């Protein structure tokens, strides 16, 4: 699918510092093995897999039973100056959607990693996302927090205020049947799971929240909506439990602070938008500019974009106020010819 | 265009779709922009039967526009295409498609953006052993949506 | 979405397990259907309540050219007197990729009647062997 | 391919079947690649009823071919294949066939394979005392599956 | 006919290094090894035959499956021994060196002896002008090492080159396993497809890399941003498709001739013009012969626009042609007509901005 | 090669005011600023190239985001500064002067200084004929106060002037709030789609005004009726459909030059002959010269006839065109021939009257 999750963090070494391709959880044990350590990759992916989900890449920069800072451990890699090894090392991959860190706050609740360098290693993540353009940040929350520490947390420790970025807020009790134990797992690759199966059924059309997170058991608190809408402005989403619905996923706004990208069903889309797009604009060293090159990329993307606003995901009682393609001499005059062509478009969404 | 009657003449076609071209293309003799209608016989109240109403329907495609490539030249790219579509591989065979229109001076003025091609026949001419004609590998080619513009 | 993968009604794979009865040529009548029972209240007049109660499965009728390999169908059939054997059987619709839009298997088949082949001296066409075919569920 | 739109003129035609060939074979009608198409009305949730799809559907095939042997000489091969048709005998009968299109020196470029032959029809010209032309002992060849290449 | 390559290498067994072959790859076989040792030679000539293209021409040097460094690569007037028996045949359009960087693999050549091979070649390819040299650069190299490689070690700057970065993970079927091998081989086969399949004038880029399974070393938007404005072609990986090659650009400082396909399609009118302009016997050392000369060039140009690959709206601005006395002297001496050409190239376009919006 | 429009005002970034520029949109902010400041220049062309028509000359003047007075929008022989600069151009087919009237609002130019422009705008316009004069009131204005503006304090009274009364509540999106602007840019838009569309004889009126999202003030028949006469169109919103101008007049008391299309029908058959008519050389001062230029003009206008653009059944009763020797008499000088020339135009009409009844 179109949906390919990559996190990587602490688990027993496999292939240190490489991100490698797993895409059942028969294929995940037959690379690390199984929840040894305490780690939380196997958790997370588990998750994953169980609730939903189709592939992922995983780097396993940890190792099983000695460092833990920004560089190693559960933390980023500029690929030793190089920018192709570990988590430098995702750039070259060009094939993800979303980006969890979760064994990263194993160091925060295991050993000294504190908390400045979380603010630190999470922005590297926010930065390095936000960079290819293409991939949201999925960002686990403070353990342990009741009620009004993480609104202050967020809002003043690690304002983060970026558009690839989106939160939840409670963690997530999860039971393995190997070990017949439950341990309070980061609430990521749960969700990126939710994710995956919304965008394949659902359409990638509509934000992922409202769904059940199957392989859960409890959560460590039980958020009642006296301080939901104390919350959901500043930007957190929230796992909360109902009565007689399950563990369901409270939440579809981002981590900016712009109003126009405030929602994660607007910012998903356009990366789908931009990626199907990217795959169908190709002969990037076609030949010459020309003229028929402006009329041939007009066509063929407005002809993707028509077929869309009749699946109802774009917005429009008519297929024009849902997009304006424009590829004219208005957009590309004799001075941009000389290097290369633009061209513009806009598709609207709705959200509830 | 640059008369203040121009009318278009008959030579000047070319057509660029994702599946190469060719050199000389004699013909492309079909493009329809069809609708149907109804037929409602209406009554109001005095007694006549009323106007003939009539209303709105489909864009109805099919509009195969017969193509004419002149000459079946080592060039087998045509038959590479209905062989696809023939053993399925839709991926690769429903082609987005155009075809151009120039002036009385070569520079296109109104193309007819089409928007699924098929090319769902390939038919060659007689093999006549004494004619003077050359060979016509004339191919037609299915829409799934109307043409545009 | 890839414009979609529709389905279609040519390409599909037609295949009875067990005896070796091979591959058919056509299905028919595949379908599902419940027994609602209908009560009418008295004192409200504006319809009838409607209840479901039990489901129930429908015959096929599966259809082939009359190739030498029907002397086991005959045998299959009788074999009432001296016990009967139910396969599994599958019927799955394809596009014409080879890929798989539905697959369907019954359960547990039993044949109910097969109408021969319509020799005829002035009709154009091939013998078509029809195989019905009980039921007793779809798989999963 | 000698030029850059040198086609290919009309006057190249050799069989390759299996019966015994014929010195003139002076003429080769139409030859296709038949596919037609499906029809599908879906409408999505907006209302319009939709462009309406067109999916796929078996290779036709059945293609007749109307071989021309000018002249029905001593030789016998066109009408012993039908005679043996008429009784059976598909160990002799079912022969598939070839078409080879030559370049314009007499060189093949380009070959139609046809994947069985049955020759299910031999009609002969009318016999007009006075008239001219000759006798056209007419072949149609029928397929099972359509031509290759 | 075509294009037609050349690549130098040991071969297990055939002639020696003094010939030039013309082999097919069934051919190949049959005159020389199959993949038999670490020698590139077999890897580069069995992908050029798989991706597309034929009129493959072999050299055999010192070895044959050693120790060349500069002496086993160049012969001069001795008509052997590499490059210097390569001048003897017109027909090559292009060269490549594969193998040579196999021998630095196992040491005994040294570094700074490699780049003697190179710049010798591209000399020698330069002097005869139709022709176009391929280099492929160390392996085991990452972003920064290559662009300190290419700029301050071995700076060439020539016009006749092209250098396309990450090598190529092959395969070898005598044992069943992959090799890491220079990519000139399967390069130059791009360049026979895509002359034969949209014309020459088309630069050789985005076409899918038959035959190779894996890369070595991916490149991102990130990186590739340093790499193409001083001028080295890059192979990545895109998913969804196909490894497809990037860039198609030549080393070379001047302006003029930054795009390759310009060197390429030149090269192309040169040959063209040659073989038909062959009055070189001079029997009418003539004032009017030039009438023929001017004639024979704008009819075959002419017809080249009415492809569409120069640029122009009408003849008159595609090309510009004179052969008359203008540029014809009195000169008493033999010294042929000259005349004066000019094809006023494509120019290729190699960026994509897409301008997004929420209304 | 179509209405060439001209602008003045102030522009934050660009040329200064010494050259006159040729634009379109994405031109315009590659040039000048984007709608910066309560600059009315900015609106004023946006809603030109939004309502149809291109070739617009955009003047920048000082202050470029200054009190221009009466002495920044000329320059007379400097070439520069405005309306003096202008005069080097003969492609300007119509003028406007929006934001001159910014500085009114702003103050420091007091409405006695502001007749200086506009009258010094018509003498510049009328310098030189082929070209229209658009002036645009002050705001805030009802009805009473625009005819006594019109008739006491401007009594302009020139041929070449159009006065549309109503502002527009246009749309700046660089706040995100309305703005109102004078309609001098949104109206020069409609004259170029106007001729462009149904051809330029007929009036440009009844012509939907594209960008205006809001009026002013509303515009009724019971004083419209007083306007009207006195020569000032009027723009009005009709419910049911859209803003459309109204009436399209001249401020002119002449009664043969009342209607506006007349005006702009003539400046089009005039331009027209120039450009075929060009043998200013002198070169065939001859008598039997002047035939061809009463045989050229003659065949472009009864093509025009053929259009249906003119009066007359026939080609005859429809122009006049006569260059014999009675109208170039032997003056043995170089004056140059003399051209007969008239056009019946088209009597446009203004009213529209139902009767009813009920047998």
């Amino acid at each position: 699918g179109t949906s390919v999750a990559a996190f990587v963090g602490l688990a027993p070494t496999g292939p240190l510092n490489e991100p490698t391709l797993v895409t059942n959880w028969t294929q995940y044990v037959a690379a690390f093995g199984d929840f040894t350590g305490g780690y939380y990759l196997a958790h997370s992916v588990y998750g994953f897999f169980n609730n939903g989900g189709s592939a992922a890449y995983v780097v396993r920069v940890g190792g099983s039973a000695q460092a833990e800072s920004a560089h190693p451990g559960p933390a980023q890699y500029l690929g030793d100056s190089s920018d192709r090894t570990g988590f430098g090392g995702l750039e070259a991959i060009d094939e993800i959607s979303m980006v969890a860190v979760p064994d990263l706050m194993a160091a925060y609740q295991r050993g000294a990693i504190d908390l400045e360098a979380v603010k630190a290693v999470q922005l590297g993540l926010i930065a390095h996302c936000e960079l290819m353009g293409d991939r949201v940040a999925i960002i686990d929350p403070p353990p342990n927090q009741n009620a009004r520490q993480i609104r202050v947390w967020r809002q003043e420790t690690a304002g983060y205020d970026s558009k690839y970025a989106a939160l939840y807020y409670p963690w997530i009790k999860s039971f393995d049947p190997a070990t017949g134990q439950s341990r309070l797992v980061p609430p990521s690759g749960h969700v990126a799971g939710i994710w995956a199966r919304n965008d394949s059924e659902r359409g990638v059309h509509k934000a992922p929240a409202n769904e059940v997170v199957r392989g859960a058991v409890d959560l460590e608190l039980q958020i009642t909506r006296g301080e939901q809408d104390l919350l959901n402005p500043i930007g957190v989403n929230c796992i909360r439990s109902f009565p007689g619905r399950g563990i369901r996923v409270w939440g579809a706004r981002t981590l900016s602070s712009d109003p126009a990208w405030r929602y994660l069903n607007i910012r998903r889309y356009f990366n789908y938008l931009e990626e199907s797009i990217l795959i169908g604009t190709q002969w990037v060293v076609f030949e010459p500019n020309d003229h028929n090159l402006w009329a041939r990329i007009r066509r063929n993307v407005s002809a993707f974009l028509v077929n869309e606003w009749r699946n109802g995901a774009l917005f429009g009682q008519s297929p024009d106020q849902a997009y304006y393609v424009k590829c004219d001499e208005e957009t590309n005059p004799p001075e941009s010819v000389d290097l290369g062509r633009v061209v513009c478009e806009i598709g609207i969404a709705p959200v509830k | 265009m640059s008369l203040p009657k121009p009318e278009d003449v008959l030579v000047a076609p070319n057509f660029g779709i994702q599946i190469d071209g060719v050199m000389v293309e004699y013909l492309n003799s079909v493009s329809n922009l069809q609708i149907e209608q109804d037929v409602i016989r209406y009554q109001q109240n005095q007694g006549t039967t009323g106007r003939n109403n009539v209303t709105l329907m489909p864009g109805v495609a099919k509009d195969g526009s017969v193509q004419v490539e002149r000459g079946m030249s080592q060039s087998s790219v045509f038959t590479q295409w209905i062989n696809d579509s023939m053993a399925g591989r839709m991926a690769t065979a429903r082609k987005n498609a155009t075809i151009i229109v120039m002036d009385y001076e070569d520079n296109p003025v109104k193309r007819w953006n089409l928007r699924n091609a098929w090319c769902s026949k390939v038919v060659a001419g007689t093999l006549k052993a004494g004619d003077t004609n050359a060979l016509t590998e004339t191919i037609t080619i299915v829409f799934e949506e109307l043409v545009v513009e | 979405m890839t414009r979609k993968d529709p389905g279609s009604s040519i390409w599909f794979s037609l295949a009875i397990d067990g005896e070796s009865l091979g591959y058919f040529n056509g299905c028919e009548g595949l379908s599902t259907q419940v027994e609602v029972e209908q009560r009418q209240e008295g004192g409200n007049n504006g319809f009838v309540w409607q209840l479901p109660t039990r489901v129930t499965y429908s015959n096929i009728r599966l259809t082939r050219p009359l190739t030498p390999d029907t002397a086991k169908v005959a045998k299959w059939i009788s074999s009432v007197q001296t016990g009967i054997q139910r396969p599994t059987a599958q019927i799955s619709a394809l596009r014409a990729d080879g890929s798989l839009v539905a697959r369907w298997g019954l359960i547990d088949v039993l044949p109910v009647s097969w109408q021969g082949p319509s020799l005829d001296p002035g009709s154009a066409s091939v013998a078509n062997e029809v195989l019905e075919i009980a039921h007793h569920g779809f798989t999963d």
